[PDB]
RNA sequence: GGUGACCACGGGUGACGGGGAAUCAGGGUUCGAUUCCGGAGAGGGAGCCUGAGAAACGGCUACCACAUCCAAGGAAGGCAGCAGGCGCGCAAAUUACCCACUCCCGACCCGGGGAGGUAGUGACGAAAAAUAACAAUACAGGACUCUUUCGAGGCCCUGUAAUUGGAAUGAGUCCACUUUAAAUCCUUCCGCGAGGAUCCAUUGGAGGGCAAGUCUGGUGCCAGCAGCCGCGGUAAUUCCAGCUCCAAU
């Protein structure tokens, strides 16, 4: 059992210190690896060139392509998919553009269908696919 | 560096399990029942009495005939009966936590001008209190959710300044007058 | 694989429609009367096996 | 007619030389007063001319009914041009200030350092 | 000789230290560069004068690292003061006005203070709080009373409409005043300023978790949807649309 004694305030705390080693959701939050490997650096969103436009084919169950975006982010130089959001959207950015991309809510996982996407674009040419697709803003120029 | 104020402080809390549909079904009565001006002014008066009885509760947990609960309570007793929620000298604490919403609202400004006439239909009250019609004692009130200390509830009442209660009648009636002075005659 | 020439072919070839116009609707404090009023005091009627308040008839 | 002027917290000043209360102007529907009408009606008051009078303050609250606020009595004007603050005095046509405008001055008096001593090139100024 | 698994020594930090913060049944957990206190550095180090008091950067001495003018001999460079710009960047304000408040230095009541205050920008954020109310109709109803019911008296009601109707007000605009330093802003008020077709509330949703339509168009494993569960293959409660509703607002 636990060790429960009174002189005993240590074994107890490096006993609940180490085996956080062993949690999974500290363990991408109190190593480095994450700040390292993301992307994203730590960082919410992120700006990046749209390099090509690539259509993604979804996991078996449902069938479809995704119609995605290779970016490259500025401050890296890292590469990425980013799966542009709503109907008719990638139809509106064009190659070498400047995007806006933020994550998809998983924060690291690929979101259902969209196999290995974690990113999702919002902005084109400080524009926004929400004012785009709904008529208000149109395509700068 | 600079001079400034900071502390300020939410006057309310959200509900946590968010659409129960029970809770909503409560908290609309409220707002018609007393015509209240949206949904987090409830939780306004739920933030606000939840103070209370943890402050009552807090308490509660301390031994009798000790400085703090003697003095704290009467204080926040006072503090209740000055506006009217707890009667007579009810005034002995464990009674503040048998105790519910519904009061907090029928205090406030808005109900007391209808619960005294005044008005003419809950919503009245509250365009009223807002169009600078009504009074306390001699300060013109714009505000619907001011609670009424118990003593100022004989002076609410129609204000001198306006047109019900005396003084320029107000420009529509002003205007239409001077369509039969100008415009008629 | 696949052909990116099909974005954009339902919101495309959907036939749009006027949003018509009627009632500017009432706001603010008066919206939640006429709320509470159109489902608590008002109709209450005899009940036909629970209500259906975006349902049909 | 409807004014009243009524004053409250007098304090005789000996040592600024000074009578001083707030001002408590009641009012109806009628709006505000200047301070110039407050000045000639605090003057009869306490008899002393309008001119020994300095009115600052003055702040309104809901419904118009009342406005409170600070003005102040010196025995000679050769006082209050003196205990005084300048702003209170320049507020009606007794004494004014330079217009060089703060940026002018600065500029000014960072040269004149640059130039040594020679006075002439000093007055060279801008 | 001294320290050490009561964990030293070594390494790392997305570490200036406290005072607190949001979270929170009790216990924690992370954040505290954040105005208050304490420390440090003025590209980086070192050394310096001078000074009570500094190893002082709105001093200087080199060096290193930066960079300006040039008559090519030479010369002047330090925003981590305030403003501003560039670069970086997901990510942040005006070459604004002033010593009037609080305070400080001076030889000093008298100058100066980007310390500081005041404006401007400013959905960082917190408070209050309009976006309509009411009478009569037309009705649409439902507790007394009256009627076997159908009907009616009506104290009760409430739905939509006619807006029938005038009353009330602010958002604006703008005489005037206060404010302040001069404004501005606020508070005060003269004068104008509501019949929607206006003075016009949006964002997500509408299978479930989860409050809200097997309403109606179109597509037909496409487009697309879907944080998870999923829907889409010819009536989709799931896509794109229309109308209705819901939550906060
Ligand atoms: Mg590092
Ligand atoms: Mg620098
Ligand atoms: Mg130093
Ligand atoms: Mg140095
Ligand atoms: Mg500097
Ligand atoms: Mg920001
Ligand atoms: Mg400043
Ligand atoms: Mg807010
Ligand atoms: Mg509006
Ligand atoms: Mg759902």
């Amino acid at each position: 059992g636990k060790c429960r004694g009174l002189r005993t305030a240590r074994k107890l705390r490096s006993h609940r210190r180490d085996h956080k080693w062993h949690d999974k959701q500290y363990k991408k939050a109190h190593l480095g690896t994450a700040l390292k490997a993301n992307p994203f650096g730590g960082a919410s969103h992120a700006k990046g060139i749209v390099l090509e436009k690539v259509g993604v084919e979804a996991k078996q169950p449902n069938s479809a392509i995704r119609k995605c975006v290779r970016v490259q982010l500025i401050k890296n130089g890292k590469k990425i998919t980013a799966f542009v959001p709503n109907d008719g959207c990638l139809n509106f950015i064009e190659e070498n553009d400047e995007v806006l991309v933020a994550g998809f809510g998983r924060k690291g996982h690929a979101v259902g269908d969209i196999p290995g996407v974690r990113f999702k674009v919002v902005k084109v040419a400080n524009v926004s696919l929400l004012a785009l697709y709904k008529g208000k803003k149109e395509r700068p120029r | 560096p600079v001079a400034r104020s900071w502390v300020c402080r939410k006057t309310y809390v959200t509900p946590r399990r968010p659409f129960e549909k029970s809770r909503l079904d409560q908290e609309l009565k409220l707002i018609g029942e007393y015509g209240l001006r949206n949904k987090r002014e409830v939780w306004r008066v739920k933030f606000t009495l939840a103070k209370i009885r943890k402050a009552a509760r807090e308490l509660l947990t301390l031994d009798e005939k000790d400085p703090r609960r003697l003095f704290e309570g009467n204080a926040l007793l006072r503090r209740l009966v000055r506006i009217g929620v707890l009667d007579e000298g009810k005034m002995k604490l464990d009674y503040i936590l048998g105790l519910k919403i519904e009061d907090f609202l029928e205090r406030r400004l808005q109900t007391q001008v209808f619960k005294l006439g005044l008005a003419k239909s809950i919503h009245h009250a509250r365009v009223l209190i807002r169009q600078r019609h009504i009074r306390v004692r001699k300060q013109v009130v714009n505000i619907p959710s001011f609670i009424v200390r118990l003593d100022s509830q004989k002076h609410i009442d129609f204000s001198l300044r306006s047109p019900y209660g005396g003084g320029r009648p107000g420009r529509v009636k002003r205007k239409n007058a001077k369509k039969g002075q100008g415009g008629a005659g | 694989h696949g052909s990116l020439a099909r974005a954009g072919k339902v919101r495309g070839q959907t036939p749009k429609v006027a949003k018509q116009e009627k009632k500017k609707k009432k706001t603010g404090r008066a919206k939640r009367r006429m709320q509470y009023n159109r489902r608590f005091v008002n109709v209450v009627p005899t009940f036909g096996k629970k209500k259906g308040p975006n349902a049909n008839s | 007619d409807t004014v009243t002027i009524r004053t409250r917290k007098f304090m005789t000043n000996r040592l600024l030389q000074r009578k001083q209360m707030v001002i408590d102007v009641l009012h109806p529907g009628k709006a505000t007063v200047p301070k110039t009408e407050i000045r000639e009606k605090l003057a009869k008051m306490y008899k002393t001319t309008p001119d020994v009078i300095f009115v600052f303050g003055f702040r309104t609250h809901f419904g118009g009914g009342k406005t409170t606020g600070f003005g102040m009595i010196y025995d000679s004007l050769d006082y209050a041009k003196k205990n005084e603050p300048k702003h209170r005095l320049a507020r009606h046509g007794l004494y004014e200030k330079k217009k060089t405008s703060r940026k002018q001055r600065k500029e000014r008096k960072n040269r004149m350092k640059k130039v040594r001593g020679t006075a002439k090139a000093n007055v060279g100024a801008g």
